[PDB]
């Protein structure tokens, strides 16, 4: 029973498209350059608009 | 949520009473306790404070002095305790919850009030009475002393409506903010010194008299009260 | 600082002398985490000593004013590895074992050395009660199955110097339980840095003093943690 | 993986091979746990990832010599005299955590890190 | 039945063989964080914190038994919020603000409201339907919840009937970890079998299956893009999962790390992979070199929880040392 | 004498300071034994500071732009005494508590907690120092009496051997514990020793310089050691940089920073 069910879960499983992982990365990449500026963790705010001083 | 209270009345001129308040359905302990009158055909003006904890109390500066507030947690009840009441001490008064946090509504819930009658910002409302239709646009404005925009970017107004047989209740906190059971007709805006209160479509509900309340600094004062006739 | 503002640093103070009321519950109240095995017998151990689909399964006892907790794992899985680490910085494991099942000591023996070796258990003592050993007592007084078929390093072995039997006891039956404990106790010594001993204990279903036995053993703990922090010992 | 079982008689002689890919083999405190037909499961051998410290279980005390190639990443279990009440499928039970001394659960009914087995008979 | 693992067998090998042909910078500097806050009071372990949606609001849970929110500005308790299991390991901030989610080594995944008319934080709902306990639980809206066991199956829940809406059941392990997308549309967990699973939250089936860890799997987070994903282990490393792709990117370790992470949360831009780590300190990684950005070395025991608000203003750290430091900048 | 003296109270204030910022910084350590500690490290800070007052004061004396004023002659000396005095007795009764909590912590090991609390400890620490401040603004600025010089007598002796009986009933029972150990299977004697042959070289001689001084006014040599109190305050002034030392900077905490 669990042997003809795993067979089906990976049956499924090995149908879905796949994209390139080059693609895949580089949207993260494109992701993380488009929202850096607004991240102040990364670059540091101004002290007087940083609120936890 | 229920704040009933009594006390007023009868008495010798020039004695004492003492006002409470029988707090019933919220968890009292985490609560802050104003008090508030109201002249027999005039506006509020502030009575007393005592906070969570009771370790702060701040005070009427005209009977600072003499005024007496108090509270007793383990029965959520209040305490209001008043000593040689003048001619002016006719009026009506209010009992208040308010709970202060990153978020909260103070002055949210207004009690039903009682009759005591034995015979600094400043608020002005110039206007006190306006005719207007429903289902137009309308507004109402108070103005103030000072400014009232903190450096954290409070506002510290409070919009409200005494309805034409009740006690008030909270249209906006903070001077945007909206209470609990209130429509999303209301609205309200500051300039800097004056204010205005907006309702975007009026109904049967909408009349009476708006009040404004600054809580910036110490003592709490009202406007005049602008009624409005439909 | 600002009417509504001053009254944010005043509602957090109230808070904060109600952690300043609950540390004084929390540091005065030991916790205790209970393991073992199917037929290990804790369950009995609990039913005795407590009356005196829930993931864990608490216990309240106290013994001469201070209170313990003993917080039985009850309906998790099989595996062990990741609920485990919720119960360091606790007073004591106890490791309640059936030694009267030789298929399965050796099992419980491994389960031991986990307890033991394990990375953040190990500054936590662990009090073995070794259960049941009147049906090891009879698992060689009629004697049917020989302990050298798992044991050969029994045959060549004597009863330790300091052994006590109670009285009334045939010498064969103190080898056999000695030598299980010093099996449990021989992966004590093995490692360990003395920050944590093994604490042997010979127990059954019926044993109606384990309150005293964990109350002493707890005190011990907390006694040679404080003189090692006094580098008295 | 384990691979290298079959027939044999009592007093004989056999090899237990478990092929180990994808977890760094010479990390790990690698097992050998046994389940006899109708019997539960139980560890029988041990072995640490230098090949210094060395278990058994008793019943396995004399015969079954303990191996291990970190080299070629496969563990081994010698079989020298096998008694006919040693017939199983021989698991490959390996350690959770890296870098630790300490095996919790390589004898779990449902375990992740447990090769498919082998099933070894002695007449 | 032999035929059937065979079958398995093939299929597995067409998995692997079809990842395979799938598969084909200014550094970020040394982060350095301040401690702007030192949040102090919590009683015994620290070992989850999540962030409000408004970026100030924070409550933490620790294995004293309660939940504690503060007001990440002024330092404040907010609410003081007692509970029944001292054995917390998740806790969860509701989008809207008015409830909050607990839930630890009981199997209950407890519902708290916090906005509510009386004054005092109170229950909700308790979700009873496990039979392992309870490990990360999310709020997807106001009514529904997606909670991680320990007994292989993570879940979907209408919190006003109190039932799962759906069973996710193709696990091995316990389920340690659990993340909803932005879109709140999916969701990704760990469950200690080295094997992270991607589910839909309305079908109820696992869509993907990534196999690349050598260890248990202790935490995950979605990238604020909703495409990806990263996993904490006790094999002390970091792996990046991309969920299109179905393949590993990046794995996070380097041979001076023996011990394994605990908690991870990403940056709100995403190009910060914060992580704990057992030997008493956390760190920071550059998600896209796999370097040590830095070390919010600050705490005396493990750290336990991670996560940073929704403005990318503040991170916040609580190790067992009873204490939830909040980091930022400067300059 | 005059150089070294000084620089053995600064180096001590030195340590002092730096352990009580130490454990001022590192709050997690928010303990009765810390506040203890630390309150013993300020205590030896002011015993640094008047013995090292007294004597640049002394030397500052010789510029003396200030007029000579026989009165503040007699009050400028007799304050840095009085201070020289309640920082005596405050360091005694200090380690004296420090033993204490020791003891309470081994012998009460379950109850510790609902025993001694930080409210507890720091309202033993002010009642100390009142006592301090008490007894000695009383013992000078009231000189030499029947009971002073006497009941000081009685207290050096009295908790140097509460020292004593404290740490040697605890390696007492850490060699019980040894037994216990090695049956189902030496440093404490070193830790009594430095612990109680440290503090009574350092002690020992001005108490029995201060026990002479009221009955033996009259030998060539009881009087010839008297010549060396000046030594025998150079030894007591070790304490602040000695006991701070080994009381704390012991713990993996303190040694962390």
């Amino acid at each position: 029973a669990q042997a003809r069910k795993l067979v089906e879960q990976l049956k499924m499983e090995a149908n879905i498209d796949r994209i390139k992982v080059s693609k895949a990365a580089a949207d993260l990449m494109a992701y993380c350059e488009a929202h850096a500026k607004e991240d102040p963790l990364l670059t540091p705010v101004p002290a007087s608009e940083n609120p936890f001083r | 949520v229920q704040l009933v209270e009594s006390g007023g009345g009868l008495v010798q001129p020039g004695g004492s009473r003492k006002l409470s308040c029988s707090a019933s359905g919220f968890a009292f302990s985490s609560f802050g306790m104003h008090w508030v009158r109201q002249a027999p055909e005039k506006g509020l003006e502030w009575v007393a404070y005592i906070s969570s904890g009771s370790g702060t109390i701040y005070y009427a500066d005209t009977v600072k002095g003499r005024f007496t507030i108090s509270r007793d947690d383990p029965k959520n009840t209040l305490f209001l305790q008043m000593t040689s009441l003048r001619s002016e001490d006719t009026a009506m008064y209010y009992c208040v919850r308010s709970i202060y946090y990153y978020g909260s509504s103070p002055f949210d819930f207004w009690g039903q009030g009682t009759t005591l009658t034995v015979s600094d910002i400043v608020m002005t409302q110039a206007t006190s009475s306006v005719p207007v239709t429903p289902g137009e646009s309308v507004s109402i404005s108070c103005r103030s002393s000072k400014s009232l925009l903190h450096s954290n970017g409070n506002t510290y107004l409070y919009w409200f409506l005494q309805r034409p047989g009740q006690s008030p209740q909270l249209l906006i906190y903070r001077m945007s903010n909206l209470a609990s059971g209130v429509p999303d007709r209301f609205s309200g805006s500051g300039s800097g010194t004056a204010f205005t209160l907006t309702i975007s479509r009026l109904e049967a509900e909408d009349v009476g008299v708006y009040y404004c309340m600054q809580h910036l600094e110490y003592p709490l004062t009202f406007g005049a009260g602008t009624k409005l006739e439909l | 600082l600002s009417a509504e503002d001053k009254a944010a640093v005043e509602r957090s103070k109230m808070i904060e002398k109600q952690l300043q009321k609950d540390k004084q519950v929390y540091r005065a109240t030991h916790r205790l985490l209970l393991l073992g095995a199917d037929n290990s017998g804790k369950s009995t151990i609990v039913k005795q000593m407590r009356i005196y689909t829930s993931g864990i399964f608490e216990t309240k006892f106290q013994v001469d004013k201070v209170n313990f907790h003993m917080f039985d794992v009850g309906a998790q899985r099989d595996e062990r590895r990741k609920w485990i680490q919720c119960f360091n910085d606790v007073t004591a494991i106890i490791f309640v074992v059936d030694s009267s099942d030789y298929n399965r000591l050796q099992e419980a023996l491994n389960d031991f050395k986990s307890i033991w070796n394990n990375r953040w258990l190990r500054t936590i003592s662990v009090i073995l009660f070794l259960n049941k050993q009147d049906l090891l007592a009879e698992k060689v007084l009629a004697g049917k199955s020989k302990i050298e078929d798992y044991f050969p390093e029994f045959a060549r072995y004597t009863t330790p110097e300091d052994a006590t039997p109670e009285p009334g006891e045939d010498p064969r039956v103190t080898r056999a339980k000695y030598f299980i404990r010093d099996e449990f106790l021989r992966i004590s010594t093995a490692s360990g840095d003395g920050r944590h001993y093994c604490y042997p204990h010979f127990t059954c279903s019926v044993d109606t003093e384990n309150a005293r036995r964990i109350f002493n053993d707890c005190r011990d703990i907390i006694q040679r943690m404080h003189l090692r922090q006094y580098e008295l010992l | 993986q384990e691979s290298g079982g079959g027939l044999v008689q009592p007093g004989g002689s056999l090899r237990l091979s478990c092929a180990a890919s994808g977890f760094t083999f010479s990390n790990y405190k690698m097992n050998w746990v046994r389940q006899a037909p109708g019997k539960g499961l139980e560890w029988v051998s041990d072995i640490s990832q230098s090949g210094a410290s060395i278990s058994y279980t008793g019943s396995v005390k004399g015969r079954f010599t303990i191996s291990r190639d970190n080299a070629k990443n496969t563990l081994y279990l010698q079989m020298n005299s096998l008694k006919p009440e040693d017939t199983a499928v021989y698991y490959c039970a390996r350690c959770p955590a890296p870098f630790t001394r300490d095996c919790f659960d390589v004898t779990s009914t449902t375990y992740a890190y447990r090769g498919q087995g082998t099933q070894v008979t002695v007449s | 039945l032999d035929q059937l693992r065979q079958e398995a067998e093939q299929l597995k090998n067409q998995i692997r063989d079809a990842r395979k042909a799938c598969a084909d910078i200014d550094p970020v500097g040394r982060i350095q964080m301040r401690t702007r806050r030192t949040l102090r009071g919590h009683l015994a372990k620290i070992y989850a914190m999540h962030w409000g949606t408004d970026s100030r609001l924070l409550v933490s849970a620790s294995q004293d038994g309660k939940l504690i929110i503060w007001d990440s500005y002024t330092t404040n308790k907010v609410h003081a919020i007692p509970l029944r299991s001292s054995w917390v390991m998740t806790c969860a901030y509701a989008p809207s603000g008015n409830y909050v989610a607990c839930g630890g080594l009981d199997n209950i995944c407890s519902i708290y409201n916090l906005k509510t008319r009386e004054g005092n934080v109170r229950v909700s709902r308790e979700l009873a339907g496990h039979t392992g306990y309870l490990s990360c639980c999310r709020f997807l809206d106001d009514n529904q919840i997606v909670t991680s066991s320990g007994d292989t199956t993570c879940a979907l829940w209408d919190i006003e009937t109190g039932q799962q809406t759906t069973t996710f059941t193709g696990h091995t392990g316990d389920v340690m970890s659990l993340s909803l997308a932005p879109d709140t549309r999916l969701f990704v967990s760990g469950a200690c079998d080295a094997s992270a699973k991607l589910w839909d939250v309305r079908e109820g089936m696992c869509r993907q299956t990534f196999t690349g860890h050598e260890s248990d799997i202790n935490a995950i987070c979605f990238f604020p893009n909703g495409n990806a994903f990263a996993t904490g282990s006790d094999d002390a490393t970091c792996r990046l999962f991309d969920l299109r792709a179905d393949q590993e990117l990046m794995t996070y370790s380097h041979d001076n790390i023996i011990c394994g992470i605990t908690s991870v949360s990403f940056s709100k831009s995403g190009r910060l992979l914060l992580a704990g780590y057992d030997d008493f300190n956390c760190n920071v990684w550059d998600a896209l070199k796999a370097d040590r950005a830095g070390v919010l070395a600050g705490h005396d025991n493990r750290v336990s929880c991670l996560g940073v608000t929704d403005d990318g203003m503040a991170v916040a750290t609580g190790s067992w040392d009873s204490f939830l430091k909040i980091w930022n900048g400067s300059s | 004498s005059d150089g070294l003296f000084l620089s053995l109270g600064l180096v001590s204030l030195v340590e002092n300071a730096l352990v009580v910022a130490t454990i001022a910084k590192n709050r997690n350590l928010h303990s009765p034994m810390y506040c203890f500690i630390c309150c013993l490290a300020l205590s030896d800070l002011l015993v640094s500071g008047s013995n090292v007052l007294e004597t640049a004061v002394i030397l500052l004396l010789e510029a003396g732009a200030l007029v000579a004023r026989a009165a503040v002659l007699q009050q400028l000396d007799n304050v840095i005494d009085v201070i020289t005095c309640s920082s005596m007795l405050s360091s005694l009764c200090f380690l004296g508590a420090i033993a204490v909590d020791r003891y309470i912590s081994i012998f009460y090991a379950l109850r510790y907690h609902s025993i001694v609390t930080l409210p507890r400890a720091r309202r033993a620490v002010a009642a100390i120092w009142v006592a301090s401040v008490v007894f000695s603004t009383l013992f000078i600025a009231y000189y030499d009496h029947v009971a002073v010089l006497l009941c000081l007598v009685v207290f050096f002796l009295a908790m140097l051997v509460l020292m004593a009986v404290l740490y040697v009933h605890m390696l007492a029972r850490a060699c019980q514990h040894a037994q216990g150990i090695a049956r189902l299977h030496l440093k404490g004697a070193v830790t009594l020793t430095i612990l109680l042959g440290i503090f009574f070289l350092c002690w020992g001689p001005f108490f029995l310089h201060l026990t002479l001084i009221v009955l033996c006014p009259e030998h060539p040599t009881c009087g010839c050691i008297f010549k060396n109190f000046n030594l025998f305050l150079a030894l007591i002034i070790c304490n602040a940089i000695i006991d701070p030392l080994i009381y704390a900077f012991h713990s993996q905490e303190l040694r962390r920073t």
